């Protein structure tokens, strides 16, 4: 069957949910995340388990490279086309959440910049 | 239709191409069941639901669009059938408000 | 008159909404109908082909019949 | 096949607009299953029990 | 009781008695099962009903022959529970610009 | 009674476009005799139709 | 008030399942008896045919 | 720890009055319920909910304990470690009692 | 951490108390946990009813 | 409690048991589910519910009666819970 | 029993302006069970069911 077939040769879909779901190697210090997770979850009596999209390791450097220069991004939600934002459900199994917001953060406020120095772009 | 059906049920789910059988079942069981759905028919009515609906997402510009939208689609093939699918469409809408809560740990209880 | 119908057509747009919402339960409500009994056909299916007979012991009386065949086929 | 192809793709206009959220296969499937006589009613109700399953099962 | 039910499932589906089989265990079950009774000695807001619907499909000139033909009925003194049967008629009206679900091997879906 | 009652009967049924048979609605006379719920007289019957069409 | 015609439903359903699961196993019987019903078909033919 | 399942039995064992492992019964019987979908009648906007609350409060004859409601929901949004405080919101509105 | 916690607890439990309820501050608590890990609130009320009512029989 | 159900169910279908076991069986099942009540102790307003049924049914009359009636209970003030018996009579109205 | 009776008679005039047929039996009955704070509710689900079942048959 051909959905088998491009469910492998493809990496593994992460805009909807619809495909099983990577965050491991044999490394001891990059399964950071469920260690991270499991001591907020004993040691705070109030945590709230967010709903995480599970991003697929190294992949956010490609959407560092899109949204730099190149289109609008449907990925990550924009408010509007002057203000660039990332979404806080994005990890990465090698840090923590919050670790990676951050750097997302940095790169997210420079290609606030690109894009809107785009929509003077006339044709 | 048996095709139909089960290939749905393998496609939604995303795999599982003989795996999805007991959800195949009920969905054979679901669909056997009849119903009488309020407004039956007529294209004007059902229309008229999906304008109300756009205007409460606060999504304006959608409900203007999707009338010339609606008139092009007749305009590119008419049915009998029409109206089901467009009082399908309507019921399976989704709200942009609110998280839907979680499913990585719903799933536990 | 005009005000009787200014009245009368603010009602069916809020009566309208409201039988969205009695309708979307109605739906809910089929959906676990249907679905419970289903569940139930499952569990009393398994149960059943347990204790009502073994697959067990009714392999084992064709096992003993294809011994004793085999052991008339060495004579 | 010309016909068809150019009702689905007004189709995913509004179902895009409209909040669906579902695929474009799946809606074909939706459509078919209609022409040769569905009720809505059922119909949607079997994706939603679907649509719920799909998620609790990746997580 | 039962006679006259196996004689609408039977009479109308044609003889299998076994392919009717669903209908009358059906049939049995529904009117067995006990509810207080909704529109029941109100004629006078069921021939108002009727009159609506009439005027709902386009036929003005049908409502005034009803009421006619109705008036009839009264004098006649027979059939005890005329509600009933107008009830069942206003459920299965229809309109004369669609025409609602036909599809057979339904089973398959 | 049963016959009179069911001409004027079908001379509504057809003016409603509702298809039903002489059949019936003399059937429905007995049935009201004995009592029915209106609701249940009319349930039956919607379903029986839908039976039909299906069947064949 | 769909509310309650919803739970009740569900009780009434976990509740009768229970009970039904017992009372199959009754008149079916359990894997204890059927081993023991060929113990004393054993013995019998035994007496009758191997004495 | 506090997994679903653990603080489902908690809750049931002293609710119940009865001990931990006499409470199973009913414990099963829990995990039905909750694992049969309902949807909230407001399922839009966090001051439907709100606004809900405060009309009950002027129903039952008490209109300076709505107030003093008014002034807790800001010391609960200001504190952040919950993100669904209308489950909770909803959840007393619906045990509510005289 | 351990202060805000009581605070966010407490807080609620003047609003539970207002609105009068059979909850102590032990059922309270594991609510809200439910609350956190998902979980739509109508479920959450109806088991309560129940499982109030079945203890009052049994009593 | 048990045995006061099984009392009603032999005496609405006939004095003296013909097969009536089954009938009890199935009222306690209809009691092990739980119903709720939509209003509590408000006796008043459904006296005044029963009033506006029977101006429904065009029974006017037996309406002015009934209002007579339920202040002969008020009178002689037995207790038992006056709504819980008015509350049966309105689902039957 | 005296005062049960009593109060089973103004009750059993309430039942015929609804047009109901009881026992007078049954009527007594029912005021054991309200007194022992049972549902009212479950309470009528019975009542309407069982002498709807006894007139139907008959």
């Amino acid at each position: 069957d051909a959905r088998s077939w491009l469910e492998q040769h493809i990496v593994h879909q992460y805009w909807t949910s619809r495909a099983p779901r990577f965050s491991h190697s044999s490394h001891l210090h990059s399964n950071l995340s469920a260690i991270w997770d499991q001591h907020l979850y004993t040691t705070d009596p109030l945590y709230t388990p967010d709903d995480k999209t599970i991003v697929t390791e190294t992949q956010v450097i490609r959407e560092t490279l899109w949204l730099l220069s190149g289109v609008k991004k449907l990925l990550i939600f924009q408010l509007n086309d002057g203000k660039v934002n990332v979404r806080n459900d994005i990890i990465v199994t090698h840090m923590t959440q919050n670790c990676l917001r951050s750097v997302l953060e940095q790169i997210a406020a420079y290609g606030q910049v690109v894009f809107r120095l785009q929509k003077f772009i006339d044709e | 239709p048996n095709v139909l059906l089960q290939n749905l049920c393998c496609r939604i789910l995303g795999k599982g191409e003989a795996d999805v059988a007991q959800q195949f079942q009920y969905a054979v069981r679901v669909i056997g069941s009849n119903f009488a759905p309020t407004v039956e028919r007529d294209e004007f009515l059902v229309t008229e639901k999906i304008k109300k609906e756009f205007v409460r997402q606060r999504r304006e510009a959608d409900g203007a669009l999707f009338s010339e939208l609606h008139r092009k689609l007749q305009s590119q093939g008419v049915l009998k059938n029409r109206w089901s699918i467009l009082y399908l469409l309507l019921s399976l809408s989704e709200d942009p408000r609110k998280q839907p809560n979680k499913t990585s740990s719903f799933a536990a209880l | 008159a005009i005000q009787i119908n200014f009245i009368k057509n603010m009602i069916e747009e809020t009566l309208d909404d409201f039988r969205e919402a009695c309708h979307r339960d109605i739906v809910n409500l089929q959906v676990e109908m249907i679905k419970q009994f289903h569940i139930q056909s499952s569990e009393i299916q398994m149960l059943l082909e347990r204790y009502s007979l073994n697959e067990s012991l009714v392999s084992e009386i064709e096992k003993l019949r294809e011994e004793n065949k085999r052991l008339r086929a060495n004579f | 096949m010309s016909a068809v192809r150019e009702t689905m793709d007004v189709l995913l206009e509004i179902s895009r607009l409209l909040n669906t959220g579902l695929d474009m296969e799946t809606l074909s499937i939706c459509v078919r299953l209609c022409e040769q006589g569905i009720n809505p009613e059922a119909l949607s109700s079997v994706i939603k029990e679907l649509r719920r399953a799909s998620d609790t099962l990746k997580a």
